[PDB]
């Protein structure tokens, strides 16, 4: 999996699209 | 990158509404 979190590296939505797209 | 309070409540809703709760990370084992 990946990180990010909360607002601790770059607090992306795109990045969150990551998860499954 | 947003400006706003992003801290759990919405990455959860919003990662859950991406993924169709298809194999993805974060189930709290505690």
């Amino acid at each position: 999996g990946i990180v990010e979190q909360c607002c601790t590296s770059i607090c992306s939505l795109y990045q969150l699209e990551n998860y499954c797209n | 990158f947003v400006n706003q309070h992003l801290c759990g409540s919405h990455l959860v809703e919003a990662l859950y509404l991406v993924c169709g709760e298809r194999g993805f990370f974060y189930t709290p084992k505690t």
